[PDB]
Parts: structure tokens; sequence; C-alpha cells
């Protein structure tokens, strides 16, 4: 009977019962929580290890070894000793993995075809029993690691968070540097006699323990075979039972509370964080107060706090709620966006924060507001959408280390204890005596006098005057300030239609007139209580120059903006929309359940056909727009790269600077000229999806359409104004270089371009494959070996019914000499088809043809591939076996003639184009790279355009 | 609003691409 | 692979990065 392998077997594990996966819950014998997925229906398998180890427990002498440990357990083990063969075996089996680190975790995971995962698994395991650490792996490696952490550098966010933690206790774990880099992880280590390689040994020999892990596998297999599976491959690691690391000493004690930061960005951005350190609430999961807080503090409804804030003319956005910590520590946090009058009132702002505490302390806890909590929570775990593997096994991993076996799936979902002592407990803690207060703002440039060590960051520090605390100590009821009313939003109607008669498995045409194209599908999969409605608005005024391009978007932010107090309701009862200009028109995607869904479009279309627009707002919108155009500069350099390409290869893109320029030109006369103008003519493609009828959908087109009538006057587009763009059609042997600075970022960027035809099945399917079988090795080999980067990506470039392959490297490295490389690259890759055997290259056949087959797990995934298909309107509903039978005839012969029509530097038809992105500072051993020609380098983006021909657009299917 | 999955805690590269 | 807290327009950021 007992197996000595395993400590024990949980009861049943709780969970939906529209859940059709099975699951087991055990402990080894050494003391590694596992979670046993079965799913006979998945496609791709998957698994998860979380190691309750993070940075916390870096050595305060090496910042970044366990980030270290981590990125080093991908690149050998002593049972798999290649470097690469775990991201191979991989990638030949329509697998990928990631892994990552947090101040207490450490969580690796990766899906595979279901038919490999003990040979993936088997090789995970390795990562957890003898990693081989390779010396000349560490040399190369340290790169990726300090790339990771340049192209933080001047992310604002990543500063604050630093920031934050070097103004806290500096003897506290809390303080310590996450990432690493260079510096950390290699220079002043080998300064100081450190061997690397043995403190990566060190490491993970003390900690890498049994007790402090926790396992999550998703199979085909039985419960039992799994059960087996993961004895079988984790049994051996080895208990040195660690203590679990815990922080019960908050890292902010009091000479840090009553405190301001004053900050440079380096975006122009205004904010406003408040923080108060609490205790460690996860304790406390059944009844979350911090929740319960967050909800009401973070409202955005009548009454709310941001509804005063914004009223005032201070604060477009807030969050509030509760923060982790780690182990010990929390914190609660109400941030704020400012606008120039809110910069001026920081000190009022927190006034109103405090009376807004003030009132949830006088009404007291309120059991109904519990009641709703748990309710919505109820049904959102209820009717939760099936996870994608990796995700989930990822997820599950990280929690076991929480919640009983039997509680894992449920935990974070079902409420159950009200509890107004906690509530009151930690209301208590949010007092202006142990306050922290941050602003954000380019106004104190030049003002500051510390320099954060690891970022740079610019910043003052100063004590809030005890009379500023007395005041906010002593805030009263302000009449402005209401608790929510019950939420009516909340769904109640969950049936299921049954399937119609002339159900389709793909969406089908049920309308087609010159107002409006409907495209309809009852789920038949899914059966959950749910539907996605989505819209194209067409119309040539959103885009017809840049001027007509900001009203669009300003239009919709507005809008938003105006409809925000009451769609705040629909969201919390998981309704939820996304409105948004895009270069055709208009997009407007209404998903969650389809109980209480026509209420909210139906008031969406109406106010967007009425709309009047508040003076105040407009000003303030419209000089927020402004700065999010100038902070274009601030971006990464890959996503320069990117940007240029889009606007270089597209018949008509506006740039950021063309936009900036026409934004002072929009005046509040010319926006209500403009609305009106803009739906004066349209056409409406539509994709609705879920749990609805035929009936229901043509009613619910029809609604939008009536709306639009009746109040906008609106008449249909000719079908000669539907313009779709082209792409710029590159010579045969041309090679064009764009050369741009990054003005901020210190590291370069460049994206290739090897445009090769229009879109078809073979010509897709051709470009596919190349781009399957050159992926990992990319990968591996512009960074695992030469490391000239974190990112480095490849893959088709789909655009305007064009393809191509592209190539994305952000680097140290100036583009010219990347550019040498991936042309060397692209040479191994020729020799490296020849050389490959027969299976080899059907092992890549199929894992295309499994990415390509694996089916949608949630009824959103479905309902993108399908609105993918429309919007580039070539309506492919079948496609993926279409080309998936293509694709398993094509040899070898196929991809190296591909190759040499449309690739090789030689290639007859090679058309290219480079993005180059230089670093701030920049003025303007290894395979054998080929003589490149003098490209012509492009000296104004229209002239380019103007002097080379258009590809046509694609034909329906 | 209410402090986001990603916000309360720390999100994996895996987390955040579910977004897209 | 390094994260952090993404906390209202900051998640709005990085999304855009993602």
């Amino acid at each position: 009977m007992n197996n000595p392998a395993i400590k024990r077997i949980g009861n049943h594990i709780t969970k939906s019962p529209e859940d059709k996966r099975e699951y087991r819950g055990l402990e080894l014998a050494n003391g590694i929580k596992v979670l046993l997925i079965s799913d006979p229906t998945t496609d791709k398998s998957s698994a998860a290890l979380d190691v309750h180890i993070g940075s916390l427990s870096d050595p305060p002498n090496i910042a970044g070894l366990s980030h270290f440990l981590q990125h080093m357990l991908f690149l050998g083990t002593k049972k798999y000793p290649k470097e690469n063969e775990y991201s191979q075996f991989l990638s030949e089996h329509a697998g990928s993995s990631n892994a990552f680190t947090s101040g207490e975790h450490t969580n690796y995971y990766f899906d595979v075809s279901h038919e490999h995962l003990e040979g993936a698994l088997d090789r995970f395991a390795q990562f957890f029993l003898s990693p081989l650490f390779d010396e000349s792996a560490k040399d190369r490696e340290v790169n990726a690691v300090d790339s990771e952490h340049e192209k933080n550098v001047m992310n604002d966010a990543w500063r604050l968070f630093q920031l934050e933690k070097a103004t806290g206790n500096p003897k506290h774990p809390f303080s310590k540097f996450g990432t690493g880099n260079k510096y950390t992880l290699e220079t002043r280590p080998n300064q100081e006699g450190i061997d690397v390689r043995q403190e990566l040994l060190k490491f993970h020999s003390a900690y890498y323990s049994s007790n402090l892990m926790a396992v999550v596998v998703l199979g085909r297999e039985s419960l039992d075979d799994l059960t087996n599976l993961v004895v079988k491959l984790f049994s051996e690691v080895e208990n040195k039972n660690v203590p679990l690391p815990e922080f019960p000493e908050h890292p902010f004690q009091e000479e840090h509370l009553k405190q301001l930061y004053k900050i440079v960005p380096i975006k122009d951005i205004r904010n406003l964080y408040v923080t108060f350190p609490i205790p460690d609430l996860q304790k406390y999961y059944k009844s979350n107060p911090g929740h319960y807080l967050g909800h009401l503090i973070g409202h955005e409804g009548p009454g709310s706090l941001l509804s005063e804030l914004k009223s005032k003319g201070w604060v477009n956005t807030l969050v509030g709620g509760q923060k982790e910590g780690a182990r010990g520590f929390m914190f609660f946090i109400i941030n704020v966006d400012l606008t120039e009058e809110g910069l001026l009132h920081v000190e009022d702002i927190i006034l109103h924060m405090f009376q807004y505490i003030q009132k949830l302390r006088a009404e007291g806890p309120q059991e109904w507001v519990f009641q709703e909590l748990k309710d919505l929570n109820a049904v959102a775990f209820r009717f939760k959408d099936k996870e994608r593997p990796r995700g989930y096994t990822s997820k599950i991993a990280g929690i076991l280390h929480y919640y009983p076996l039997e509680e894992v799936l449920t935990a974070e979902y079902l409420l159950e204890e009200f509890r107004p002592d906690l509530i009151e407990m930690v209301l208590d803690k949010l007092r202006p005596e142990n306050v922290r207060v941050a602003i954000v703002s380019k106004s104190f440039e030049g003002k500051t006098d510390r320099t954060e060590e690891w970022y740079g960051t610019q910043y003052k520090q100063e004590a809030i005057p005890d009379e500023v605390i007395k005041k906010w100590q002593n805030a009263d009821l302000n009449g402005k300030f209401k608790l929510p009313t019950k939420n009516e939003f909340i769904p109640t109607n969950f049936e299921i239609l049954p399937l119609e008669k002339e159900a389709t498995p793909y969406p089908a045409l049920i309308k087609d007139t010159a107002m409006s194209k409907l495209w309809f599908k009852q789920d038949d999969k899914f059966f959950l209580p749910k539907a996605n409605l989505n819209f194209e608005f067409f119309s040539p005024f959103a885009y017809v120059d840049p001027l007509h391009s900001n009203m669009a978007y300003l239009y919709l932010e507005l809008l938003k903006d105006s409809l925000n107090e009451y769609a705040y309701a629909a969201e919390l009862a998981g309704l939820s929309y996304d409105l948004q200009n895009t270069i055709y028109g208009m997009y407007l995607s209404v998903k969650g359940y389809n109980d209480k869904q026509p209420i909210l479009l139906k008031k969406i279309i109406e106010k967007m056909a009425t709309f009047e627009i508040d003076e105040k707002r407009f000003e303030i919108i419209k000089e927020a727009y402004m700065r999010s155009l100038n902070n274009f500069r601030a971006e990464q350099p890959h996503q320069h790269a990117m940007y240029y390409l889009r606007l270089l290869m597209t018949e008509v893109a506006w740039t950021k600077d063309e936009l900036k320029e026409a934004l002072d030109d929009v005046t509040l006369p010319r926006l209500k000229a403009f609305i009106p103008q803009l739906l004066s003519r349209l056409h409406i493609e539509a994709l609705l999806h879920g749990n609805i009828t035929k009936q229901a959908a043509l009613g619910i087109m029809q609604m939008v359409e009536d709306t639009l009538i009746e109040h906008a006057h609106t008449k249909p587009l000719l079908p000669s104004q539907l313009v779709r763009y082209r792409e710029v059609q590159l010579p045969d042997r041309g090679w064009f270089v764009y050369q741009q600075r990054n003005e901020v970022h210190n590291n370069s960027g460049i994206e290739i371009y090897y445009q090769t035809d229009m879109q078809s099945t073979s010509e897709n399917m051709f470009l596919e494959l190349f781009a399957q079988i050159i992926s990992e090795p990319a990968f591996n080999t512009l960074r695992t070996k030469e490391q000239l980067g974190y990112i480095v990506f490849s893959g088709p470039r789909r655009a305007n019914g064009i393809q191509g392959l592209r190539f994305i490297i952000q680097s140290e490295k100036p583009p010219h000499y990347l550019e040498s490389r991936v042309e060397a690259f692209l040479i191994t890759m020729e020799k490296s088809i020849e050389d490959m055997t027969e299976e080899a290259f059907q092992k890549h056949i199929q894992a295309l043809a499994i990415r390509r087959l694996d089916k949608p797990k949630k009824l959103s995934a479905e309902s993108a591939k399908y609105w993918g298909e429309i919007i580039s309107q070539q309506y492919n509903f079948d496609r993926d076996n279409t080309e998936v039978a293509y694709l398993k005839t094509l040899t070898k012969e196929d991809i190296i003639k591909f190759y040499k029509e449309m690739l090789a530097v030689d290639a007859p038809r090679r058309h290219k184009v480079s993005v180059h992105v230089l670093a701030r500072e920049m003025d303007s051993n290894l395979s054998q790279a080929p003589a490149l020609p003098q490209p012509e380098v492009i000296q104004n983006m229209t002239e380019f355009k103007r002097g080379l021909p258009l590809f046509p657009l694609v034909k329906p299917h | 609003g209410i402090v986001e999955q990603c916000c309360t805690s720390i999100c994996s590269l895996y987390q955040l691409e579910n977004y897209c | 692979f390094v994260n952090q807290h993404l906390c209202g327009s900051h998640l709005v950021e990085a999304l855009y990065l993602v």
C-alpha cells in the first residue's frame, strides 16, 4: 500500500464544476508540493517549478546572484551538458520556456507538444539536481543580465521601484538590488577574488532545497501516470531543510515615515505616490481586508475619491490597494497622476484621501460590500476561462507555497469570512503619522540633491512639516464622499442558450449591407455565459490628416473619460470594453458575461452619438496627450526601430512629430465640429461571438446602427471608400538603411526586414518553416553565444497583406556591426539546412504544425483568430488546416531555394530595409560575415515612398 | 481602480503577454 | 528575467514594451 516516495496525497482538489480537467495534490517524501493536472484534450503539456528563494537572499556582496543563477540553469546540466539542449529540444517539439526571479521566488516553466512531456520534463528536472554552471557559459551569459538591466536603467517604473528600496532601512534585505549587472556579477567579484562559478554552486546547493519547492505538471496522461512521472524525476531532489526566509521587521521604521520625496522622471510625467507600511495580510486570505479597502478607496463610481479629485481638475487616474512586500511586510498604496493644477495641490489631494479614509471609519465595515466582492469572485471562479498551460502551471507553482493543496485552485477567489476587525485594523494604519509621499515631476529638475546608486535617479528627501501632518490628522467629513451603492451590473442570468439547428463551426456572414457586415458565431466549445462583440467603424475622416487623427483620438479619450464613472461598475461586474481610434476609423470591443452586455453597448453608442465635451476635461486630456507624444522620445531603441519601419513601409502614416505639431490647432470649436462629421458616414464590420443567438446578434447589430442613425444621421459609406493601405514594394536587390538617434537610452536598436512577397498559402508556409528552423538558433547564436544583447528576436513580419523575415536586436554594439552578425548568421543557417537530416527537417514541420493547430482554450482567443481574418480582410477561417496540409508537402529543397531566391546575400530577389537606431552616445570566436553592398541611405521618408511601387492588396477568401 | 494583479503581485513575462 | 510592481499608468507603459 504505502509509497515511500510520497509523504501524502491530498483530498479532492476543489475546482469549478465547469472545469473538466482532473487534479491530484501531493507532497513528496523530500517535501516538494506537487499539483498534477490531467487534461486529455490539451495540445501542449506543461510544467513549472517554483523555488521559494529569490533575490532577497542574495549574498550582500554579490547583488543579482539568484537572478544570474536563474539565467544559468538553462545552460547545461550533468545529464544534458549541451548548452542549449533544453531550449532546442523545446523548439523542436513546439515548446518554449522562461523563468523569473522576484525577491522570494524563482519560477521556471515550459510547455511542449503533448507527446513529449517526459522528455521535456526530464531535461527540466536536471536544473534542480546538477546544473553545470559552465565557466564559459558564465562569462558569456553575464552579458545577457547586464543588458537586461541596461534596458531598465532609464525606465521610470524601474527607477521608482529601486528608489523606494533605497529610501527604507538600508540594513534591510529589501534594499537589495535584485537584478544585478556586469559590475556586480563579474567585475567587482573578480576584484574581490570571488569564483562566481563556486558562488553559483554554493547558492544552488544551499538554497535549491526540495523543502522549498513546488512543482506542477499538466499533461494528457492519467493522474496515476503523472504521479509516477513526478515521483520518478523529482524524488531525488535533495532535502537540506532550509528554513524559509521571513522579514517580520518592516523596512520602513519611524525615521522613514512622514517623509516626502521629490523625484526627477525620464518621461514628462506628473505623479503622486502615497504609501503606508502595513503588516502582511497574506494569512487573511479568507477575508481579504486589503482587497475590501482597495475596492473602496480605489472606487471610480459616483461618490468616490477619484471622482472628486477629477472634478476639482487635479487628477485623471487613481489606483489604490494592497501591494506585496515579502513574508512579514506589505504596503497599502494610493497613487494618482497629476494635472498641472494638481501638481500645485498635492497637499489638498492628500487631505481628500484622508477625508475619504475618515468616511470609511465613520460608516464602519460594510457586510453588503463584502458580499458583493464575494459573489463576484464566486462567479468569476465558476466561469473562469480555461488558462494556457504554461501560465497555469507557473501560477499554481507559486501559490502552492501559500495554500493547502485542496484550496490552491480557489484560495485566491473564494471569500468566506466577514472580518470587520481586520478591516478596522488595516484602516487604523492608514493615518498621516505613517505616510510616505513621493512626487514625480520634471519641475524638480535642478532642485534635487541625492542620487540613487543603481539607476542614477535624482531626488530630494524632506520631513513632511508637523503642521501638514496635523492638518491631515484632522480631516473632516467631506460631503462629496459616499460609499458606492448596489452594483446593478452584477450579472445574474447565466443560461447557456442551446446550440441552434443552423449553428456553424466558423463565423457566418449573416448580414451584408451598405451600412454593415455582420460575422456571427454561436459558441460551440466553451459554454460559459459570456460573449465578445467587436466592431470596426470605417471612416476616412479618422485619418485623413494629422489633425483629424488627433481629433479621433481626443474624441475617444473624452468619451471614455466621460463614461468612466458609469462603466466602472460594469467592469467590476466582469463586463468590459475597449474603444480606440485606428488608422481606419474606430474600434470597439465589449467582452464579458453576456447578461447585461446590451445595456453597456447601447450606452456607449448612444454617448458616442450625442456626445458633449466638457471644456476643462478637453484641456486636461489635450495637455496629457501632448506629453504622451513627447514621451515617445524616451521609449526603447528597438521600439523606435519598429516604429520607423512601420512609417517607412505603409502607404499612409503620420509621424509623432506631425501629430505633435497639428495638436496646437485642435480647438474646442474644431473638435465639436469633427464629431458629427466623423459619424455622418460609416461602414461597420462586426464579429459577434459567444453565448448569443443569431437573432440576438442581428438585434445588437441593428441596435448599434439605429442608435447612430437616430442621433447622428449616419449614412453608409461607398464601397470604394473602404480604403486599405498598401505596403511599399522594394526593388529586387535593393538594400535601404534609415538611421536615427535615441536621445535617452544608451543602447542601439536595429530592425532588419527581408521582404518576401504577398501573403498566400505557399508563400506563408515557406516563410514560416524557415522562421521555425532558424528560431532557436538565432537566439542561441546572436544572444547565447555572441551576447549581442538581451533583446534578440527573429520571425515573420506581416503587414498590409505583405510579409517577410525580420530581425530585431537591442545592443551596446553599433547597428552596422549587428547587421554583419545577422548576415553571418544567415549563412550558418543555409549550411545548417543542408547538413540537417530529413528527420530533423520533419520535426520542424511537425513542430510548426502543432504550433499552428493548437486549439484556443478560451472564447476570446478564438475570437482573436477570427478577428485577424476579418480586419486583414482575408477571411480565411479554415487557414490552419489548409496551411498545415500544405506545409506537410514541403522539402529541404523548397526551403533551400526559397532561401536562395529571396534571402541569401546574393539572392536575385533580396529586398532588404534596415532601421538603425543609434545609442545616445554614438556619433554615427566568430563565424565569417559576408561582404555587403553599399546601402542606399534613406534621407526622407516621403521621398523614399514616392519613388517606389506599392503592392496590391490581398484578395478575400 | 483596485491595484491590478501585476501591481499587487510581481508578474512573470508570461502573465504580462496574457494582456496582448 | 526580473520584474517589479506594475501599478496604474506603469502597467500601461509595460504592456506597450511587451
